[PDB]
């Protein structure tokens, strides 16, 4: 069944038709994609993204499907979805000023089974694999300040102060922006175990 | 009839810090453009950029700046916590 | 208008022999030469040809074509640039023997003043080869025609990253260096100060503050050669690399002696570079020396040997610098005492008892 | 003649001076600086004297 | 008092008229200006830069032509650019032209980059053996008055696509820990029409190629469809539709019909032109007024 999707991708590859058209066939095949179970669902999305970083696919098709692609995604199983993150994530890289949201959803979600699984620094160096200030998008306060603070949270837990230190002082300057109050409570709170955790304990 | 191609082309571009928005807050200037106290004082003035002071963050603001801040108070008064130096910039 | 050029320069640039392809070449010039990119860039390629197969005799007769076109319609600023490119390929294609004569028939067609830089960068190319080769008394020839201009390399025109007068002050201030005298680097380095207001931004400021600098340290005068190797930092950044490796250490050095303003890195110098291991060492030795703590800068000195200690100048002084340390590490330590032991003191500073003795009769006096 | 003038501006200035003021004029300055390079015996006897090397440099002055 | 004091008013006014004047002179005209012509015209105008209070706003509109005219390569007499820089550094003091400086010494950094992608080619490759001619120029972001941010988060159409991904592969080779950020708004590429009898080559900016390269697929293209296709914002889209309706490269359903959304856009195949390989360009005509109006305002 992966290899009918793969025949099926391969096909429409080569055409320059309408967006809302051939979006809504990829979309379909996309479908057909998310209902194999084992093996098969695996491959269909690998061989989804393959087609998806094509050159000859156009880029308003690719970033939306691949939006699209995404929210499916957390759905799966940890083990499909770990294997699909890093497989997509070295495939879009050639385009990835052009897939930079998409870069950024999935490392919070690859992150996410990181830290559930209690392997701390592979979740963090994953959030810090997102651009935040050096890219084209820049991303509302809130998201940032999150990636920030949850970067610093995951060094403190994995006994690393001076990373920790780094993050939480870039989380610093947009805390004062921020306007949810819990987010700012968790900042300091945090705060006082990176001062706690450097041996800085009169600060 | 109507097919293209193209050899060679790109956009121009740009590099960023590192930097959030606002001007790089403790000053209204700009992280290379001089902020209040260096274009004031004038006495030699830099090819590139003057003096600027790189933190633990990798943003940035200008030495001076956080220099006469210091003298009463150690603390960095936007971060609002303690600064301590580390990285130099060009 | 253009696009008869454009088919006859397309035809021209098949062949793939110099032979057939010389009246094809040709045609595009005889439509004139008014814009004249189309015909330039036509004639370039059989340079390229002719480098490569043919003979050189042929491939000089070619480029006068573009020599003698600089008062005609083909715009100045373009000529200048296009003719950069094509110096800058040949240099790297091929041997000295060939090359200097292309800079030579250059220079020939130029005669008339209102070819300020493009004939200073051609001169400058014979200087950098006449060394190499060599030759003494051409040498001084180009130097005494670049030596009339007073502050200046432009005419109020663009291309002045170098400079004409300042660049012989370099090749002064480069042999004085390797003769090594004191005296005569000093009076240079002043001398070319006057200069230097009316200069934008080039590289030769930083070359020439560089020897500034280190007879400035001699001296005892650390401060002016701190704000030199500063200055010309920025400069050493745009051209980059190697010589930004060595200036750093001269840098750190001059920075120390002051006692102390330290600053090597609050201020602006390395970002990305500091992280290799060569420069690092002198990041962690400024950190010891700033501190004031004998037993890291002594670790730094044994464990990373080479990169300090290869290096004549900064070598020269180290010794100066353990004393330095040493000293504003006792007058720390002296202060919660009133009676305190000689053999205590050189016990904690780590030497013997007699340095301390002569220390201290100084210190005190 | 250019050799009195370093032996007559050393010994002249180590008679009367204190240690401040033989730092900053002979031993700071560039222009004494090549009179002092002109006979090392001069200059020796400024520093030997100076460093509290009295025993090295009376044994030079005599 | 004479120089200060005459017929306009507000003290911004002059900054302004001086750099537009600057400028007019600066970029390339109908055949030019030879040289020393401008640096005639130059020197006088230092004079009347003196008695200018406020330098800061000129220091500004200055640095963005000055940026402007190196981007597009539009500039007359480099020349006349340098001697306006060095005449101002005299007067002023060194400080102030700084900046100025830092902006086209960078460029000799871009200049050597852009040679070694040309030389790239020679190298094996057979996507760099295709169609037109190349454009780059990696700069820094405060060394230039020009501001980053979201350009507009324009998709790039897919002409284009190729190209873009090969030297952005390349430029990681270069420096390692750095991202290439975009700046759509300036670059201007071109266009060859094979829907005309008479081809003319126009040179268009990358905005208008992407409501250009719609017209393939179907003829005529609602404003509705252009916006999800291209992806940018719906007033940075109004002027350059704007633009590209009032030459007739692209033409109303009738003779006569006023610039809405609520009309598609048909392909004219009956543009003429006097000049072939015909240029357009360079975003609308009317920003540059209303920038100075606008900036004024502000």
């Amino acid at each position: 069944m992966a290899a009918a999707v793969r025949q099926d991708l391969a096909q429409l590859m080569n055409s320059s038709g309408s967006h809302k058209d051939l979006a809504g066939k990829y979309r379909q095949i996309l479908e057909k994609a998310i209902q194999l179970s084992g093996a098969e669902q695996l491959e269909a999305l690998k061989a989804f993204v393959e087609a998806m970083v094509n050159e000859n696919v156009s880029l308003v098709i690719s970033r939306q499907l691949l939006t699209d692609f995404c929210t499916h995604l957390p759905n799966l199983p940890d083990s499909t979805a770990k294997e699909i993150y890093h497989f997509t994530l070295e495939k879009i890289q050639p385009r990835v000023i052009s897939f930079e949201e998409q870069v950024a959803s999935i490392r919070q979600h690859l992150a996410s089974i990181y830290e559930k699984e209690e392997d701390w620094r592979n979740a963090a160096q994953v959030l810090v694999g997102i651009p935040l200030e050096t890219g084209q998008k820049q991303y509302n306060v809130d998201y940032k300040l999150e990636t920030y603070l949850k970067i610093a949270r995951l060094y403190l837990e994995d006994d690393d102060p001076v990373q920790a230190e780094a993050y939480i002082n870039r989380a610093s300057l947009l805390q004062n922006e921020s306007t949810n109050e819990q987010l700012q409570i968790h900042y300091k709170v945090c705060y006082a175990r990176v001062l706690d955790y450097r041996r800085k304990f009169i600060e | 009839k109507k097919r293209f191609e193209v050899k060679k082309w790109n956009a121009v571009a740009l590099w960023a810090w590192d930097i959030v928005v606002d001007n790089c807050a403790i000053c209204r200037n700009h992280i290379m453009d001089l902020c209040i106290e260096c274009q004031a004082n004038q006495a030699s003035a830099t090819s590139e950029e003057c003096t600027v002071a790189w933190g633990v963050c990798n943003h940035a603001f200008h030495f001076h700046c956080i220099s006469r801040w210091l003298k009463t108070r150690q603390v960095c008064p936007l971060d609002n916590r303690e600064w301590e130096f580390q990285k130099y910039g060009h | 208008v253009d696009l008869e050029n454009q088919y006859y320069n397309s035809k021209a640039l098949k062949e793939d022999d110099p032979k057939a392809a010389l009246s094809s070449f040709q045609k595009v010039l005889e439509l004139e030469g008014e814009k004249g990119e189309w015909g330039f860039k036509a004639l370039k390629q059989m340079i390229k040809i002719n480098f490569k197969l043919t003979n050189f005799p042929e491939m000089m007769n070619r480029y006068k074509q573009l020599l003698t076109y600089i008062r005609s319609a083909v715009t100045r600023n373009y000529s200048e640039k296009s003719i950069n490119s094509i110096l800058d390929y040949i240099s790297t294609s091929k041997q000295m023997d060939l090359l200097q004569e292309f800079y030579e028939t250059t220079l020939e067609a130029l005669k008339d003043a209102k070819n300020d830089r493009l004939w200073f960068k051609t001169n400058t190319k014979l200087g950098k080869l006449y060394l190499e080769r060599e030759e003494y008394g051409k040498l001084q020839k180009i130097l005494r025609q670049l030596h009339q201009s007073c502050q200046t390399d432009d005419g109020e025109d663009d291309l002045k990253k170098g400079t004409q007068l300042l660049e012989i002050y370099a090749l002064e201030i480069q042999m004085y260096t390797a003769q090594k005298n004191n005296k005569k680097l000093k009076a240079l380095y002043e001398q070319s100060l006057h200069i230097k207001s009316a200069i934008p931004h080039p590289l030769i400021m930083g070359v020439i503050r560089e020897c500034g600098g280190k007879m400035h340290l001699r001296e005892g005068e650390f401060e002016k050669a701190h704000t030199d190797f500063f200055e010309a930092f920025k400069n050493y950044d745009e051209s980059g690399s190697p010589r930004r490796t060595t200036c750093l250490k001269y840098l750190v050095l001059a920075n120390m002696l002051m006692k102390s303003g330290i600053n090597p890195f609050d201020s602006q110098e390395a970002k990305p570079y500091k992280n290799d291991p060569e420069i690092l060492a002198m990041t962690n030795l400024v950190s010891a020396y700033q501190n004031n703590d004998i037993t890291e800068f002594e670790k730094i000195l044994k464990t990373n040997h080479s990169n300090i200690m290869d290096d004549p100048f900064i070598r020269e002084h180290i010794e100066e610098l353990l004393r330095n340390i040493r000293t504003q590490v006792l007058i720390k330590l002296i202060k919660p005492y009133t009676r305190i032991h000689i053999p205590f003191i050189s016990k904690e500073l780590n030497i013997d008892v007699a340095d301390v003795e002569s220390l201290l009769v100084q210190c005190i006096l | 003649s250019p050799s009195n003038v370093a032996i007559y501006g050393g010994l002249c200035a180590l008679a009367t001076f204190d240690r401040q003021e033989l730092q900053r004029n002979v031993i700071s300055s560039s222009s004494f600086k090549l009179f002092l390079e002109l006979e090392p015996q001069v200059r020796d006897i400024i520093f030997k004297f100076y460093e509290s090397k009295y025993a090295s440099c009376l044994k030079m002055l005599d | 008092s004479v120089v200060n004091y005459r017929e306009p008013k507000s003290v911004c006014k002059a900054p302004e008229l001086l750099a537009k004047y600057c400028d007019n002179l600066l970029k390339k005209s109908a055949k030019g200006m030879t040289e020393n012509e401008v640096e005639d015209r130059l020197t006088s105008f230092i004079t009347v830069f003196k008695y200018i209070d406020d330098k800061d706003v000129f220091q500004k509109f200055y640095a963005r032509m000055l940026a402007k005219r190196l981007i597009h390569g539009l500039s007359m007499s480099m020349d006349s650019e340098e001697a306006m820089i060095n005449k101002l550094k005299q007067a002023c003091g060194y400080e102030f032209t700084s900046k100025l400086h830092r902006m086209y010494t960078d460029m000799s950094v871009s200049a050597d980059l852009n040679n070694k992608f040309n030389n790239f080619i020679k190298n094996q490759d057979t996507v760099i053996d295709l169609g037109i001619s190349f454009q780059i120029y990696v700069l820094q972001a405060g060394a230039w008055p020009l501001t980053q941010a979201p350009s507009s988060t324009f998709a790039i159409p897919q002409e284009l696509e190729k190209s873009v991904q090969m030297f952005e592969l390349f430029y990681s080779q270069h420096f390692s820990g750095r991202k290439l950020t975009w700046l759509h708004y300036l670059c201007t590429g071109e266009v060859k029409m094979n829907y005309l009898g008479k081809p003319y080559v126009a040179m268009v900016t990358t905005y208008q190629m992407a409501v250009l390269l719609a017209f393939n697929n179907s003829e005529t293209v609602s404003y509705k469809e252009l916006q999800d296709s291209t992806q940018m914002n719906e007033k940075e889209l109004t002027k350059t539709i704007k633009s590209l309706l009032d030459v007739k490269m692209i033409n109303h359903d009738s003779e006569k019909e006023d610039i809405d959304a609520e009309s598609s856009f048909s392909l004219n195949m009956n543009f003429s032109s006097k000049r072939t390989k015909f240029k357009i360009t360079t975003s609308m005509q009317k920003d540059t007024p209303q920038e100075m109006e606008q900036t004024r305002s502000a």
